């Protein structure tokens, strides 16, 4: 079953400073890069001339990388052209690697990179009508720090995940980097099909890469390697920021409120409630 | 058969055989008389002329003619050298026709509005579903040995004769009869169709049936349901009045020239008024496989499929051996009356 | 782990009778008869069962086709 | 086809792993393995150790585990691996020379029948030097199913049909006419007759200088990758550049001009397996250029054409008149008898229709095809997808030029009670195993697949 | 040239929560040669698709099933959460064959009180697919669309190729008077993009009702499957869910909890009213010579734009359908698969 | 009658052999609407023609701004074209 495999790589020259922040600086990304270099390969030659593509996240934007957008106008030697394509795209975005690029570190693109692939795919799959394509993609993150949880990223993450589960796309996720299940990925990994693997820093990923990030592509049939239990215990109270168990939705809004709310406007639209409402809830 | 069903009041149509006299020149309404009255050699009694002399002295509007090809043109151009009527009516049955002289009678009566392009007008709702069907009756050494032994046309019988072919018989003669379904089986044999008649026994239709016990069988066929199962001989072409049509099997299939053999299956599939059974006009022909007619067994299935009857092949019968007398099932008996019917 | 391999040769009884007497005809290389239906024989000769029934047809049929 | 597969495997072990010497071939022999036993290969490719079957069967859970017997069985006839009774247990692990060979040729290893190409100018044009090799193929399967004019020039070529009775055509009388070899070879379309041809030159030149490592290694360097440079001139043996310029002259070496030059990586090499796409004075009418007619009524209607396709459409029908757009020709039982006296069996011409006269019979077709058949379980009546009213003709004059029968295989015994023969037969019915049985006899003749299971159930 | 909206008068509240209760006719109309198959069987194969899509967009909702055969409605399939429910009758009904009249009067009237116990917060709804000509009224009708109208149920119906007055006055008269919901198709695919158009929240401009605080909690799978076990079921259920207040295994479902009775969901159907509440604005069409922007698209990188002047093709139109908020070219593709399945505007989100 | 405004519809079908010759006779407004070839039809072919009309009436055919021509919109299509048509 020719499987498209699209890799999605992040790299904040931030956060890759996290990945040699963590542990020592024993070896940056190129370790994870000779990794994905040599795992790209493999998935290209599983399937039947199964196709592959790159895009990545600036610290300031998103670019593609394999499928290497117009610009003019060994071993297989498909492998060296997707690996050599590949390793002077990301050359030319090291280049593009400066101050301004080390400015835009309030945002993290990879909620637009991951938007824009799914358009590709849903482009492929559309395009590739002979030889459906039993594409399925995969993730890799360095865990950077100093936003414990920024939740400003969580629509865009749970929307895809409906357009994934939509276009029946199982996803895998691989986490390098310090202990931080990322409970959104987790869940994402959990709720379209995926396999959670929160590898730590500077460990060969290849062993890990082959083994559970190659369950799906058409075949499902095999025990998924996710990490541990997928606690579906959403989003924290958004007024509070604590993890609500017994919710209290607001309306319309449909806000999550803890046992707080302000019994007016939830904090996230401005909705009165009936104080009868409020008080029926009080009655308690 | 049909003018009383039809609207026509008979009392007005006076029917004409010089021999059949009847009210010439006081006929009140339409008239129904034929050609060797109308004019023949057989223009034998002065009731013909009369009828003629009244033919000619009443102005009439409209002629409706039944089959003018048969009869020579000579005496249609007879009932057209004397009368003058207004109209005719040519309701012909062949596309070509002995009258087809360089003036046609098409030229006579009015143009073509009906043809042989009969795909727009019976398709629109007046025939019913037939359904047509060949069974291969398995092969056993005997017929092959009998094959083998003579190429002459005399295996005809010797593959009509297959105990087995007997035996499908009797299993739709079983279905049909549980079906309440009614029979039609073309079998020129004589002995091996009494063999047959005799293999099944039921009130029977066969070679020569005595037309009262054929019309008993009949009445004891189609308005009784305990007798499902009929075999007509040669004699029911040409002619009788051909009994109904819901289950036709056809043994012989020499019966040449092929010109009858769309006559046949015409006149063989008559039209039947039930619509309890799926297919109300079954066609089948019980032919032992591997035999002589293979190649006219299947000349018969090219022909039907240009008639476009819908038509099937049932080989793999349900309960084949299941059915009531296996008599002469073994291939020995059907050797057995193999010898027999190579007599007949 | 039993598995008796062979040339399994399923047909009508007569057949299998002609082809038994067929088979007769060249030394019973039939290794076995399963049932009326069923034959079971060595592979290396079966080739000529049917060229002999080929022959003996041939010598019977003849072909006449009228 | 005569699955070339089974060829490898029966080439004994030594120049199995002679073969595996070049990590080409390593690489090679890894791509036609089942997908269960491509998946064992890899895994030992790398770990280096061996491993116990009972991971490996615990690895495969229930059906599936078909394919792992499927798996294992091919694995060990072409003995890549060496299965060691080490503790009264099953340590598996590679023939060794694959896995590096492979590890090598996939880490950027030693294959120099694999590195054997050379990078050049590619002059070599889409166009150019394959139409000539495409020609070559048009020319000689005219020569050699018979066409108009038979252009097959190559003599090694028309040895092998012959000596290899490839078509049942009168080489002493020179006739290339389709017997049963050569309907088969009428069958087997890219694959299989790039497979079949590629068994009768083996067996035919395999008597003297065969050195079938290095024409097993030259074959596979050829159909590789586009040797290009240097393929035909250094990255070729003796033998393999005399086979390199002999598939060069039979066009399986699209060789370039001069007889001497780099290996004229023709896309013929690459079909052989490629088992894809298969489209090849200075125009050629394509893609639908063909064109036949086959439809209810069982008629031609031919408006567009081919010589050697029509002349191969008049092996099994009268011709009569060629028109401007049609030929005279009507396919009756008659047509189809001149192919049942050639014993031509009415089973690849089956697949043969379905797939050939496509190009005039697209519409036609797809208006057969109508996707009924996620439509089928919902409309229960199939919509003449495909056509099955031929087929039963066929089947029918078939079996009017029929009667003998024959199954496959093993005679069965030691079934002591009736449970497990009932319940092993209900159990074969839902995998779909049994070709006869009985409760009286205890015995059948069909495949081991029910005994592998019941088998390895009761032992695992 | 273009077929684009001018204005939503409608994101702000939707029917986030529905019960929607969709009708059929097995009647001997349905048995006419208009529809590929006949009206009945063509009709149920697209009943089928928005029976999936019903519950994709609105999980949260129920649906019930009724057919319409010999002057007799007929529920075939209760009002539920659960699909398949209703797709496995939906299976059945297919093989029987559709007969006698429409009685709208008794399909209406056991409509009407299968939608009582449907709570203010869920939305009682009807969709009639009618494609007989003629009813059969066991009562006053007008008593009924009275009765109808007087219990806060909407009426959409979607009529085959013909005008109904008295459907256009029940769609009229049930939906606040606005008549927007007789609409009739002329064709399948207009019949496919009727099927289709009835899955979302139906608002045209809401009356200010009590908006009620909804209490719920949240399930979560079981892990111990050879202890396979259920509490919803009574069966070996190799591991089911769990409601935060019964505490009793559930299988996997939104259905509401079978002990404690609390609707139980995870995260991923409150997601689709979001999208459904508030949707993006459309990807205008950029002026063909005043676009002037990169020669290809955002979302993906489509090259295709133009031809640069071309007398007929370059005049024409430039593939370059842009989004607003982000300003952003789009090719249609992307324009319409931005629109199509991501709402998620992926220049407006990255900024 | 069957007609009350310009967003009224309904078939007002002729029977007769003698309305293909007074065809002239009818009104000009009923004149206009009355077409060469929808002259001297058999009944089969009346039905698929008012089956065609009755479904694309059935739709929702307002473009609303075509309506600006034929409805004019509220007095400003009047009062711009007609006082521009005051030539
Ligand atoms: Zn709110
Ligand atoms: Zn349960
Ligand atoms: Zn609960
Ligand atoms: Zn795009
Ligand atoms: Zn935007």
């Amino acid at each position: 079953s020719p499987s498209l495999l699209t890799v999605i790589i992040e790299i904040a020259p931030k956060l890759w400073t996290t990945f040699d922040e963590e542990g020592n600086e024993k070896g940056s990304i190129i370790k994870v890069l000779e990794a994905l270099i040599v795992f790209l390969n493999a998935h290209l030659a599983f399937n039947s001339a199964n196709k592959v593509a790159v895009i990545a996240a600036y610290s300031q934007g998103i670019k593609y990388l394999y499928p290497e957008s117009t610009s003019a106008l060994x071993x297989y030697r498909r492998f060296r052209n997707v690996d050599e394509t590949l390793v002077e795209e990301i050359y030319k975005l090291f280049e593009l690697e400066k101050k301004q690029i080390e400015q835009n570190s309030q945002r993290s693109t990879l909620a637009g990179a991951m938007s824009a692939g799914l358009t590709y795919v849903n482009r492929i799959s559309k395009e590739s009508v002979t030889t459906s394509l039993k594409s399925r993609l995969l993730v890799l993150t360095c865990g950077s720090g100093s936003s414990k949880d920024e939740i400003f990223q969580y629509i865009p993450i749970m929307n895809c995940i409906f357009s994934a589960t939509k276009m029946k796309c199982p996803i895998d996720v691989v986490k390098i980097g310090g202990s931080k299940e990322s409970t959104f990925l987790q869940q994402t990994t959990d709720a379209t099909n995926g396999v959670y693997l929160h590898v730590e820093s500077t460990e060969g990923l290849i062993q890990y890469l082959a083994t559970a990030m190659f369950i799906d592509p058409s075949l499902r049939p095999i025990i998924v390697k996710p990490n541990h239990g997928s606690v579906d215990f959403r989003t924290s109270c958004y007024l509070t920021g604590r993890v609500v168990a017994v919710g209290f939705i607001c309306s319309v809004c449909l806000c999550v409120l803890s046992i707080i709310p302000p019994g007016n406007k939830c904090p996230a639209c401005d909705s009165q409630f009936d104080e009868h409402v409020i008080a029926k809830l009080k009655r308690k | 058969q049909f003018l009383q069903w039809c609207t026509l009041q008979p009392e007005n149509c006076a029917v004409f055989t010089s021999d059949n006299k009847e009210m010439f020149q006081t006929e009140s309404g339409l008239v129904v008389s034929t050609y060797s009255m109308v004019a023949n050699t057989r223009n034998r009694s002065h009731d013909s002329q009369k009828v003629m002399d009244f033919l000619t002295g009443r102005e009439w509007g409209f002629i409706i003619l039944d089959e003018v090809h048969v009869v020579p043109a000579a005496m249609f151009r007879r009932v057209v050298s004397t009368i003058a009527a207004h109209a005719k009516l040519g309701l012909t049955a062949t596309l070509v026709r002995e009258d087809d002289k360089i003036g046609d009678l098409n030229f006579l009566i009015g143009p073509k509005l009906y043809e042989a392009n009969w795909m727009e007008l019976s398709q629109k709702g007046h025939i019913a579903n037939v359904q047509c069907a060949e069974v291969w009756c398995p092969m056993t050494a005997e017929f092959y040995q009998e094959y083998l032994r003579e190429t002459a046309r005399k295996r005809m019988l010797l593959y009509i004769m297959n105990p087995t072919k007997f035996q499908a018989c009797q299993f739709l003669i079983q279905y049909h009869e549980r079906r309440g379904d009614k029979i039609i089986v073309f079998s020129d044999n004589v002995y091996a169709l009494q063999e047959y008649a005799l293999k099944m026994g039921k009130p029977f239709i066969y070679g020569s049936t005595p037309q009262q016990e054929r019309m008993n069988i009949l009445q004891n066929f189609q308005y009784n349901d305990q007798i499902n199962t009929i075999f007509l001989s040669k004699v029911g072409d040409t002619s009788i009045d051909l009994p109904e049509a819901t289950c036709l099997i056809q043994i012989s299939s020499h019966y040449g020239s092929r010109r009858q053999e769309a006559q046949r299956l015409g006149r063989i599939l008559r039209a039947k008024r039930r619509n309890d059974e799926g297919f109300n006009a079954f066609f089948y022909s019980l032919v032992s496989k591997d035999t002589q007619e293979m190649y006219y067994s299947t000349k018969r299935q090219a022909f039907l499929v240009d008639q476009g009857y819908a038509f099937k092949v049932i080989t793999h019968l349900h309960g084949m051996e299941n059915i009531p007398n296996l008599a002469y099932a073994s291939p020995r008996e059907r050797r057995e009356l193999l010898q027999e019917v190579l007599l007949k | 782990a039993r598995a008796r391999k062979g040339a399994l040769v399923q047909c009508d009884p007569s057949i299998k009778a002609l082809i038994l007497q067929i088979d007769a005809k060249m030394s019973d290389i039939v290794l076995e008869e399963l049932d009326d239906t069923h034959l079971l024989v060595n592979p290396s000769k079966v080739e000529f069962v049917k060229h002999e029934l080929n022959r003996l047809l041939s010598k019977n049929i003849y072909n006449p086709m009228d | 086809k005569h699955s070339v597969t089974q060829y490898l495997e029966e080439i004994p072990q030594q120049v199995q792993n002679r073969l595996y010497t070049s990590p080409a071939t390593c690489l090679a022999i890894y791509r036609i393995l089942p997908p269960l036993a491509k998946f064992f290969i890899m895994a030992m490719v790398f770990n280096e150790n061996e491993v116990p079957l009972l991971d490996l069967d615990k690895w495969v859970n229930s059906n599936g585990k078909l394919q792992f017997q499927n798996a294992i069985k091919s694995m060990k006839s072409l003995h890549l691996l060496i299965p060691n009774k080490s503790s009264g247990t099953l340590m598996i692990n590679l023939n060794p020379t694959f896995k590096i060979s492979l590890r090598n040729a996939l880490t950027g290893g030693e294959v120099q029948n694999s590195f054997g190409v050379v990078v050049e100018e590619n002059v070599v044009s889409l166009d150019l030097l394959d139409e000539y090799s495409a020609n070559k193929w048009e020319t000689i399967l005219h020569f050699m199913v018979g066409t108009p004019l038979a252009k097959i020039p190559s003599e090694k070529v028309l040895n092998l049909l012959k000596h290899s009775k490839l078509m049942e055509e009168v080489n002493s009388t020179g006739e290339f006419k389709i017997t049963n070899e050569g309907f088969q070879f009428l069958l087997q379309e890219i694959n299989s007759q790039l497979w079949t041809l590629l068994l009768q030159y083996l067996k035919m030149i395999e008597t003297s200088k065969m050195d079938l490592v290095d024409v097993l290694h030259f074959i596979f360097m050829l159909g590789a990758l586009e040797v290009g440079k240097a393929y035909k001139i250094d990255a070729l043996s003796e033998t393999q550049r005399i086979m390199l310029q002999d598939m060069r002259d039979y066009g399986l070496v699209f060789q370039k001009h001069s007889n001497d030059s780099i290996f004229y990586p023709t896309k013929l090499a690459l079909m052989l397996t490629s088992d894809t796409k298969t489209i090849r004075g200075l125009k050629n009418q394509d893609i639908p250029d063909g064109s036949l007619i086959v439809e209810t009524n069982f008629k031609i209607y031919s408006y567009s054409n081919s010589p050697l396709q029509i002349a191969v459409l008049s092996l099994f029908v009268h011709l009569k008149a060629r028109f401007v757009n049609m030929v005279l020709g009507q396919i009756t039982r008659e047509s189809i008898r001149r192919a049942l006296t050639n014993g031509i069996t009415a089973d690849q011409i089956i697949a043969y229709l379905e797939t050939h006269a496509h190009p005039q019979m697209r519409r036609l077709a797809e208006e057969k095809l109508e996707k009924k058949l996620e439509l089928d379980p919902n409309c229960k009546e199939p919509l003449q997808v495909l056509p099955p009213t031929v087929v039963d003709q066929i089947r029918l004059w078939q079996l009017e030029l029929d009667r003998v029968i024959t199954y496959e295989g093993s005679l069965y015994s030691d079934f002591e009670t009736s449970q497990e023969y009932n319940l092993l037969s209900k159990y074969a019915q839902d995998i779909g195993v049994l070709l006869w049985k009985d409760d009286k006899k205890k015995k059948f003749f069909i495949s081991k697949e029910g005994n592998s299971q019941v088998l390895d159930f009761a032992k695992r | 040239k273009k077929r684009t909206a001018k204005k939503n008068i409608t994101p702000y509240q939707r029917g986030i929560i529905r019960s929607l209760i969709l009708t059929l006719d097995c009647s001997e109309a349905m048995l006419e040669k208009d529809l590929r198959p006949n009206r009945h069987a063509m009709i149920i194969q697209y009943a089928i698709d928005f029976v999936h899509e019903f519950f994709d967009q609105n999980p949260i909702s129920q649906m019930g099933i009724i057919i319409m055969r010999n002057g007799l409605a007929q529920l075939v399939s209760q009002v539920s959460g659960n699909p398949q429910d209703h797709i496995d009758a939906l299976k059945s009904i297919r093989k029987q064959e559709p007969k006698g009249n429409p009685s709208l009067q008794n399909a209406l009237e056991m409509a009407r009180g299968l939608l009582l116990p449907v709570p203010a917060h869920c939305t009682r709804e009807v969709l009639i697919v009618f494609g007989s000509l003629s009813t059969t009224d066991p009562g006053d009708i007008h008593q009924t669309i009275d009765s109808l109208v007087s219990e806060k149920i909407r009426v959409k119906v979607l009529g085959l190729s013909a005008q109904v007055a008295i459907c256009k006055e029940l769609c009229k008269a049930t939906n606040y008077g606005d008549e927007s919901f007789y609409k009739i198709l002329l064709d399948e695919t207009h019949l496919k993009e009727l099927f289709n158009e009835a899955v979302t929240p139906l608002p045209v401009n809401k009356i200010n009702k009590g908006f009620t605080l909804v209490k719920m909690g949240f399930p979560t799978r079981i892990f111990e499957d050879t202890p396979t076990f259920c509490s919803c079921h009574s069966k070996l259920v190799y591991g089911g869910y769990f409601c935060p207040n019964c505490h009793s295994k559930v299988c996997s479902l939104p259905t509401v909890c079978p002990c404690c009775d609390l609707m139980l969901i995870l995260s991923t159907h409150l997601a689709r009213s979001y999208h459904h509440l508030m949707p993006l604005k459309t990807f205008a069409e950029v002026p063909t010579t005043e676009k002037f922007r990169s020669e290809d698209c955002f979302s993906c990188q489509s090259r295709f734009p133009x031809x640069x002047x071309x007398x007929x093709x370059x005049x024409x139109x430039x593939s370059r359908y842009r989004c607003e908020d982000c300003k952003q070219e789009f090719c249609v593709d992307c324009d319409v698969f931005i629109h199509e399945i991501l709402h998620n505007c992926p220049g407006c989100e990255s900024k | 009658r069957v007609l009350r405004g310009k967003d009224d519809y309904g078939v007002m079908v002729l029977a007769d052999r003698r309305f293909s010759r007074k065809r002239s006779q009818l009104p000009k407004w009923i004149a206009q609407g009355l077409s060469d070839a929808d002259l001297n039809l058999s009944t089969d072919m009346a039905i698929s023609n008012t089956k065609q009309f009755l479904r694309t009436m059935a739709q929702p055919t307002d473009p609303k701004d075509q309506e600006g021509v034929s409805v004019w919109s509220y007095e400003d299509l009047i009062k711009h074209q007609n006082s521009r048509k005051d030539q």
